[PDB]
């Protein structure tokens, strides 16, 4: 099978970190932190990495059953699969998939269905992914809710993600930390299973990030969320499985409208994309361009300088 | 490989009305979005309006119902109506063109 | 000719295309009671978007622009502005602007707002009636009904994030939403335009196959039941491919990968929806690695071996 | 096309413990999803336990952490480990298979009691 990228416009395509659209393409030097999201990892043949799932909605979401203490408001969660099967700890992975790959509070609305009766009900919530008892990976997460006695145990509950937040009275857009990956067991805890770091290695190459706004529900967080493939790029590649015949593709973003090249950049196999700049920049793209697949390209290949 | 020009400013009496123009030339055929800035005194250069190739339009909230973007089909010009001006549409305004996803044209 | 095909996402994998949650199960029953008109997951199976459908799986019933309100009420007016922000455009040939919700309920979820100057932000709960006479997105105007009367500020990008859908306790339960109940676009007294159209079985022993999720209760007793025609991830593969229905009817059939063998055979009509030979209401238990193939073109006439 | 046979139930005192066995026959290897179900005195048919070919499990509730379901790789036969068992647990048990999508199997149903007894 021939490999080949999505035609879909960047606009109309998903964020792979957050359930939300993309909203630009951005570049820039990538050497002061570590880029390693585990969502939004797949090779160009079709092969998912980190925590990566297909479902563009249910990235960021939590399924369970909730207890809590007595008088308090933080509920602990008991994860189940997203298909409300039983969790699997044994499988290799860094954490359930769709699990948040950064530290941050993400604001959302815990809701829940009685089965017995089908009465349900609904709540502000917040997951504090940096917090010492976030560790999806052993099966359990915290909110912190507006309620404190009206989560009924052993009934469906699921949080959907809305926003982050931050701490008003601290430094404006120190959190979240969109390139620190959580512990996903726990406090002390080790990661497992991770996808490797991405780094730009051709001298003169910087990231191309597809990024979006993630919104802003208290304070002045930094809402920037920059993720490697589209989500619709992972589900594209896991469905045609094409075989890759060298170690970077090169890739012409073009406009439809009038046929011009408005920039070359490399998708490397193991899923990210570089091109040929130096400096923190957004790309203004005309509303019709996208990506097209040119040929398998040898690694010192020099893109044109641009974008 | 663009280059514009402005022409259209002036001074109006509160309540008055402007039209801004921009004249284009030079393989205007690769521009794909036409905005319109401002320079108001003591604040940074920020967005008025702007227009793509196929037409669609954005402007801000403070100028929302008061201007206007067009432009001409062959990209030749693209013009701003200002209509209803008050004290704080006072500045300069500079208009821009976006010929590449980094290139970039502004007016004198 | 470019050969048609469907992708081979399980259900599971799937989202709706008239909300964004994801797919749980594959449905079938009587269509008759009721008239199945939904205006988001409508896709030609050549790639032709039909009704309020657009491509993003997570801008299903969310809604852009600012708000203003009456000074201290806790309703608030949102002027829409397009995904992208920018300005909306009441005179597409569309029937409201695209991912508008296609049926009547409460919807409740959170009006999120970041102030352009120094990046202050906030968030409310809020909830969208959309079958007041007061909801008209085709002309531009949503209101919400939230928590607060006096947080929200003038000019500034707002955002509405849906979660799910309420009901009062205290009337006969499960009596919203109405999700075969399209509201009223324009307002109360408008007529709705260049609406997709309806769906039926015209097979004799036919039945639409629906995929079916479960939208999250926020209060009361909601008909929680969402059925859609089409995946969202169908309404995108057959935009991006446009390739050519060479008959009326794609055959197609459901396999289960474990073991090779064909579980059901269904119709893929041109005009974008699926049905089943079968009669009555019926949950399907399918593997969770089962797929749908497409496997040749016949006619309106062929009759399906009696499964699904 | 498959048929069920359930065995291993009876009288058991609170707090013990039983094993129950599903017996399949005929086309075992079209078996995707097996199951445990329970009809208990004044209450319909509800779900216990299920299990998928490549081993996904489900436990409802009420016996999470006390009954536990296993299969054999052959699907000619399904398990439920009932530990901690209370008197609420009284019921009929009925073992199930899914062969297609709108086509089971169920079985006879064994009766498991929990109570004090001689």
């Amino acid at each position: 099978k021939p490999f080949s990228v999505p035609v879909l416009t960047v606009e109309e395509m998903t964020n792979s970190r957050f359930p939300i659209p993309l909203e630009k393409l951005f570049t820039g030097p990538s050497s002061a932190f570590v880029v390693q999201p585990q969502n939004g990892r797949c090779t160009t043949d079709g092969v998912l990495l980190g925590t990566t799932q297909l479902s563009p909605v249910n990235i960021c979401t939590f399924r369970g059953d909730v207890t809590h203490i007595t008088g308090s408001r933080n509920y602990t969660m008991n994860l189940a699969s997203q298909n409300w099967n039983d969790y699997d700890p044994t499988e290799e992975i860094p954490a359930p998939l769709g699990t948040p790959d950064f530290v941050g509070k993400i604001q959302g609305v815990l809701t829940q269905t009685t089965r017995t009766d089908g009465s349900t009900r609904g709540h502000k919530a917040t997951v504090y992914t940096g917090s010492a008892d976030f560790a999806p990976k052993l099966g359990r997460v915290q909110f912190e809710t507006d309620t404190d006695r009206d989560f009924e145990a052993n009934q469906n509950t699921k949080f959907t993600p809305v926003g982050v937040i931050q701490d008003g009275g601290t430094t404006h857009r120190n959190e979240p930390q969109q390139w620190v990956l959580p512990s996903y067991s726990g406090r002390n805890t080790h990661n497992v299973h991770l996808a490797p770091a991405v780094a730009p290695t051709f001298p003169g190459e910087q990231l191309l990030f597809f990024r979006s706004t993630m919104p802003g529900c208290s304070g002045y967080p930094n809402m920037d969320l920059d993720c490697l493939l589209p989500q619709e790029w992972v589900q594209y590649f896991y469905q045609e499985a094409a075989p890759a015949q060298s170690d970077v593709a090169l890739l012409r973003f073009v406009n439809p409208d009038t046929g011009r090249v408005l920039f070359e950049c490399k998708l490397h196999k193991s899923g990210y994309v570089t091109v040929a700049h130096t400096g923190q920049h957004d790309l203004v793209i005309p509303p019709n361009g996208y990506f097209r697949f040119d040929s398998w390209v040898n690694q010192f290949y020099t893109l044109a300088p641009m974008g | 490989q663009v280059q514009l020009q402005e022409s259209g400013g002036g001074l109006v009496q509160p309540g008055g009305s402007l039209r801004l123009s921009c004249a284009a030339s030079g393989d205007i055929f690769s521009i794909y979005l036409m905005g319109w800035y401002r320079q108001s005194p003591g604040k940074q250069r920020e967005l008025v309006a702007t227009i793509t190739s196929s037409g669609e339009t954005k402007h801000v909230y403070s100028v929302k119902g008061r201007f206007t973007i067009s432009r001409e089909n062959a990209k030749n010009a693209w013009y701003l109506q200002m209509n209803s001006l008050k004290p704080e549409d006072t500045g300069v305004y500079y208009c821009h063109a976006v010929t590449g996803v980094i290139a970039s044209s502004w007016g004198q």
